[PDB]
């Protein structure tokens, strides 16, 4: 008399969860990061994880995917200027 | 398969000029396949190919070189190109000058895995036990002064030269073979 | 493509192998014999007791001291090769 | 085969000291790697006959430091087989603002720095610590090569007048184009929360998660960790995972009162839910441990994928570390006790 | 047709230009460069064909095995002892176990004889005696199974000195020029090698009677400096070392594979996005840096992402070392499929017959 | 010896029927090596 | 589309062995004899 | 496997005449290619360990000619494995 | 494509193995014994 066990491996590869309203890919901006609610206030935001036990540290390594852009000019000879930005997080400094 | 034993190549119009013209290369005057020992670093990919033949066959095969190196799509890569059959290889061997106890062994006293083995033909085993002396080590706790061999294979290709200006494959016919400079006289060629 | 499979509609395709429908026969590369050998190294083996010459005057090698007082007196010596039985082995893997 | 390349890679829990030999006390060295040794029945012909099973105990072993691996073989090989190597190599640059950045006539300054930790910029494909055993390395030289295409005076001067106006600037943005964070998970733990204070949330695009190993992360920034001891693959640089598994599953929440998936698009409205423990409401699918709505997300998000039936995408559209290239379903059956 | 004019200029300029640094600082971890890039008048240079160039010396350390298993007696079985003598207390007297394949002509007291001289005058009937440092060697031997079973046999077996290993993977260096192991003591200086001889004849045989008690076996013994470079003992009977019997026994087994080296694609090589030893690239004019880097912007992971999306992986390129990593298919995932061994498998004798018997 | 071809007596033997035969292997495989087994399938719809 | 067509006879030789190795009594070892007999002086 | 297929091809420089059999003298014939003995001390397993390098020797030898030509043998067993054989080939035109 | 083989124009690319031309000498994975016994299982016996 037997019993049954099922797995699954999946190596090489990060989850991913979209921030869209259906799931799928139709842009590099999705709508609902033009949504007015999520635009024009501030919110919290709380996540919970639950894993499986190991016998040793360990790390969650999370990846919040946001803009990241540079733009680069150069008026004169000999000068370089540049301008950073990160949407969602931070950019530069300010006064 | 013996492309690999070229050493350089020099070419000559009217027995006064190099054609690769003006100074356009890191050795201006010939092109350089390989070479021995160089201090300078000329040589690219940790084989023995001189920087300037690596590129001229670049440009010639795919247009790629004046915007950083990647490797090329398959499609435009064939089976008898230069990519595919490029091959670098390495060693390293026991030095003599720096080693102490170096002793040239013929073939005829080399007792490795003996008493299990023939003797200098296939036939049946001969021979008692005993330590071996063949091989060298190069490892462990016990290794020996070494020295280094660098080479590289190629075959199924041919060698390529376009003759234009900045050596890209811009058409059929080539730029350089329309100017009246280069297309409306006479001349002789040398070739070394 | 039909090539890879995919573990939802049990999509897997059946073929056989290319090599059994047809069968390409070459041989077996047997040029070098693959002896066994005992497992302790020497097979057979006699037994042996040390001696030491003499003086040596003049044609004294016939007179021969025994050098017991050193070495033991049953001291095992093989002769010759060593036992080794013979198997060859590609055509074997081959035939299975 | 199956005793060499297995059960020399088995956890060290399982085996034992060796008898009347010589064994250094440090866990982290070639010597006490080497000594021990490991019962061969445990992985003996008779294992797991006639099924597509994985060992338990090796499941979450590192499988890319193994002597199988064919990148670090033929690195290797072509670095040398001795053990005093001169080195020529040749490093490109990574950053994501210079690295396609077309300059401009002038004259420029530019500065970098090198690692010479034997560590960080070693590999091995066993793993021990590599300050303990001896290696060095010795950097002798250093030059800059650069190449300029050959184009005319008159076009060159013309693209240079061009490209200074102050609308035909250039623009870059990092591929990945993420922030990341760590989060540590005490020994034998199995809950994290994790809290994000009020701020604005403008052009988000979503998570993306993993697990890793504290032994194989080295400290950010800090241009020196006297406290890390191990030169295996590090997934964290080079993106080599192998914990995907292990999660069970994730919840949202917005405000500390919604939940952000809100309207019922899923069949557990309030949380996605990785894999289910023996659970007989009927959902896992592709007859595995994973449920309906976590195939539907990832077949969405990958390859826009699952309002039209499922099938398998186009090879172009697949790449290597993509995820149903890697996806493998298993299973067994073992003796009732 | 390509076109012809307005695109390759006349007046003399290189193709590829080469910078040496100009300055230089040394730490104990850090090692940092700057140089002086000059675009010069009228040209453009794109920056992804600029690459460094470094070079150096590397030593991988003392646990470096590319190779499985051993090269020094690969086919001897895995605890067959070496030619050997130790000394046992019964007040102590030496036991050999050895074995001498060579057959020679007759023994006498120089050594075992070999060969002749030519038979010629002045030179008819002179014997030749074996070089007692490299002449009688373990390679030799009785070439076909139908032996005679010689009485002049000769060989050669490792003093006491030497500790015992197992033949397996056993190596020596050589010492004199025709690759003759043994030690050269220092005695009016490093000229002369001590090498003995030692004689037997049959016990039994000659036990009870003398006949002179011709000997018939001779063992050229030496010493060699032996050592076991990549293999280790796997039983060892006894915890202490002075070779007695017991020790003939002991079995020895290969070392694991190590395969240090450089990171896959110069991965850690430079510095990213640390806050302490950050890149500069500006102008010369007034030193405003154009690289401002975060702390949590992973460059390296982002770079291995692009490279595949842009590309395919599984090719190899020599000039970045760029080489993926991954495990092979089998290993992760057992298929567990037994064997094919429908049919049995034998080893039959050499001559053929084993067992015979007289008729 | 030497010649590539096949069998006279076994071309007209059905060669999809055969113990290395991939698809086979791989789905009883995928369902388990035992003799007891609950499964939980899920079947596609093929009218045209 | 055309293209000769040619037919004959070809004779490769006697140096033409196509399998390695060997087809007559291939497991045997390499030394053992036949059961046979001979003649010999006293 | 080493010994085969590669000191079966090696330089004919390295090789030493065999003992009490009768070789051809004419340095083409297929006899004297195949009479001729090889030492296996030259490639044995001991060779070049962890190095992935060719060998010296046989670097300048054409590597084509070799029985592991697979498209060599394919044309071979092609047309049959016995020695008188009739044959029914077609040619294309290749002028351009 | 040339990898493929066209039987009527006798078209098949000739080539060389890979791992002729160029050795990658690993050795070999031989941790464990490999022993040949007798077949009746018992090789030598006595009396009692
Ligand atoms: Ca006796």
């Amino acid at each position: 008399d037997s019993i049954t066990q099922k797995k699954f491996l999946c190596d090489r590869t990060l989850w991913r969860i979209p921030f869209s309203s259906n799931f799928m890919s139709m842009g590099a901006l999705t709508d609902l990061g033009q949504n007015l609610l999520y635009a024009n206030s501030a919110h919290a935001l709380d996540m919970t994880f639950e894993v499986d036990p190991m016998d040793e540290p360990t790390l969650l390594y999370v990846l919040f995917e946001v803009f990241d852009v540079v733009r680069v000019h150069q008026p004169h000879r000999g000068v370089i200027e540049t301008v950073y930005l990160r949407t969602p997080f931070s950019a530069g400094n300010a006064t | 398969y013996l492309n690999h034993t070229f050493k350089k190549v020099a070419i000559t119009f009217d027995s006064s000029v190099s054609w690769p013209g003006n100074d356009r290369l890191l050795t201006p005057n010939e092109f350089e396949i390989k070479r021995s020992v160089d201090g300078e670093g000329y040589n690219v990919a940790q084989c023995n190919m001189t920087k300037d033949w690596f590129l001229v066959q670049m440009l010639a095969n795919y247009n790629i070189g004046y915007q950083g190196f990647y490797i090329p799509e398959s499609y435009k890569d064939r089976m008898y190109s230069f990519f595919r059959n490029f091959q670098p290889m390495s060693r390293q061997v026991v030095d003599d000058t720096k080693y102490k106890d170096y002793q040239q062994v013929g073939i005829i006293h080399q007792h490795n895995n003996s008493g299990f083995v023939g003797y200098l033909a296939p036939t049946m085993r001969e021979g008692q036990a005993y330590p071996a002396n063949v091989p060298y080590p190069l490892i462990g706790k016990t290794a020996v002064d070494s020295i280094t061999q660098k080479k590289f294979l190629c075959d199924r290709t041919l060698w390529r030269i376009p003759f234009s200006s900045n050596f890209m494959s811009m058409g059929a016919l080539t730029d350089l073979g329309q100017n009246l400079l280069y297309a409306n006289s006479a001349h002789a060629l040398d070739m070394t | 493509d039909r090539t890879r499979y995919f573990s939802m509609w049990n999509q897997a395709v059946d073929s056989y192998d290319p090599d059994v429908r047809i069968i390409e026969n070459h041989g077996t590369e047997d040029e070098l014999p693959n002896y066994c050998f005992p497992l302790g190294g020497i097979g057979i083996t006699d037994t042996f007791q040390a001696v030491k010459t003499t003086a040596a005057n003049g044609d004294q090698g016939n007179t021969t001291w025994q050098k017991d007082s050193t070495f033991a007196e049953r001291n095992e010596i093989g002769v010759g090769n060593n036992f080794a039985m013979e198997i060859n082995l590609n055509a074997n893997l081959w035939r299975n | 085969f199956l005793y060499s390349n297995i059960a020399l890679y088995l956890p060290d829990k399982l085996k034992y000291n060796p008898t009347n030999v010589e064994i250094s006390d440090n866990p982290n060295t070639y010597d006490y790697m080497n000594k021990r040794v490991v019962a061969p029945g445990l992985v003996d012909c008779y294992i797991n006959l006639g099924a597509r099973w994985s060992l338990e105990y090796m499941d979450n072993v590192n499988p890319f430091n193994h002597h199988r691996n064919a990148g670090l073989r033929y690195r290797s090989m072509l670095l040398g087989n001795g053990r005093y190597v001169p080195f020529h190599i040749q490093v490109p640059q990574k950053f994501f603002a210079i690295k396609n950045l077309l300059l401009l006539p002038g004259s420029y300054t530019y500065e970098w720095n090198f690692r010479k930790d034997v560590n960080m910029v070693l590999q091995s494909s066993l793993g021990n610590d590599l300050r303990v055993d001896g290696a060095s390395i010795k950097f002798d030289s250093i030059c800059l090569y650069a190449t300029f295409f050959p184009m005319a005076h008159n076009t060159a001067s013309t693209l240079e007048a061009m490209l200074r106006n102050d609308t035909n600037d250039q623009s870059f943005n990092d591929y990945l184009s993420a922030a990341n964070m760590l989060y540590p998970i005490p020994a034998n733990a199995t809950n994290v929360p994790i809290s994000i204070p009020s701020r604005n949330w403008a052009a988000f695009r979503g998570w993306a998660f993993t697990r890793l190993k504290t032994k194989e992360t080295p400290s950010l920034g800090s241009g020196y960790d006297p406290y890390y001891t191990y030169s295996g693959s590090i997934p964290y640089l080079d993106g080599t995972f192998y914990l995907n598994h292990t999660f069970k599953k994730v919840a949202i929440t917005f405000d500390s009162s919604v939940s952000w998936p809100g309207n019922d698009r899923l069949l557990t409205p309030n949380e996605f839910e990785i894999k289910r423990s023996v659970d007989g409401e009927g959902y896992n699918v592709a007859q595995c441990n994973m449920t309906k709505d976590w195939f539907l997300v990832q077949m969405l998000a990958n390859y826009n994928i699952g309002y039209q039936g499922f099938y398998i995408p186009e090879s172009y559209k697949d790449r290597m570390y993509s995820f149903f290239r890697n996806f493998q379903p298993m299973s067994r059956q073992v003796v009732d006790d | 047709v390509a076109p012809t004019h307005d695109v390759t200029t006349d007046r003399s300029q290189r193709l590829t230009l080469r910078f040496i640094p100009v300055d230089r600082e040394d730490t104990a971890y850090s090692y940092k460069a700057r140089f002086t890039l000059a675009v010069g008048d009228n040209r453009v240079l794109d920056m992804a064909s600029t690459y460094f160039d470094i070079r150096g010396v590397l030593d991988r350390g003392p646990t470096f095995k590319p190779y499985s298993g051993t090269a020094y007696n690969a086919l001897a079985p895995k605890g067959a002892p070496n030619s050997c003598e130790w000394e046992q207390n019964e007040a102590k007297k030496t036991h050999v176990y050895a074995q001498a394949p060579l057959s020679g002509i007759k023994i006498t007291k120089e050594g075992l004889q070999i060969g002749t001289a030519d038979a010629t005058v002045a030179g008819a009937g002179k014997e030749i005696f074996a070089d007692k440092t490299f002449q009688p060697e373990p390679q030799v031997g009785e070439s076909q199974w139908n032996e005679a079973d010689a009485t002049a046999a000769g060989g050669r077996v490792l003093k006491k000195t030497t500790p015992m290993k197992p033949c397996y993977g056993s190596y020596a260096r050589p010492t004199n020029s025709n690759g003759g192991q043994g030690v050269m003591v220092e005695q009016n200086g490093k000229l002369e090698s001590q090498v003995e001889m030692q004689f037997f004849s049959t016990s039994t045989n000659a036990t009870n009677e003398v006949n002179n008690i011709q000997p018939t076996v001779v063992l050229y013994s030496e010493d060699v400096n032996m050592e076991t470079p990549d293999t280790h003992l796997s039983y060892k009977p006894k915890m202490g070392d002075k070779n007695a019997k017991v020790m003939l026994g002991q079995q020895a087994m290969p070392n694991r594979p190590n395969y240090i080296a450089f990171r896959d694609n110069f991965i850690g090589l430079m510095y990213y996005n640390s806050t302490g030893n950050m890149g500069v690239l500006a102008g010369q004019a007034s030193q405003l840096n154009a690289v401002v880097d975060l702390q949590d912007r992973n460059t390296e992971l982002s770079y291995q992402l692009l490279l595949d999306s842009i590309g395919d992986r599984t090719r190899y390129f020599s000039m970045w070392n760029q080489a993926v990593d991954s495990y092979d298919p089998d290993v992760r995932i057992i298929e567990n499929h037994g064997t094919e061994d429908e049919l049995p498998n034998y080893c039959f004798p050499l001559g053929g017959i084993g067992i015979t018997d007289t008729f």
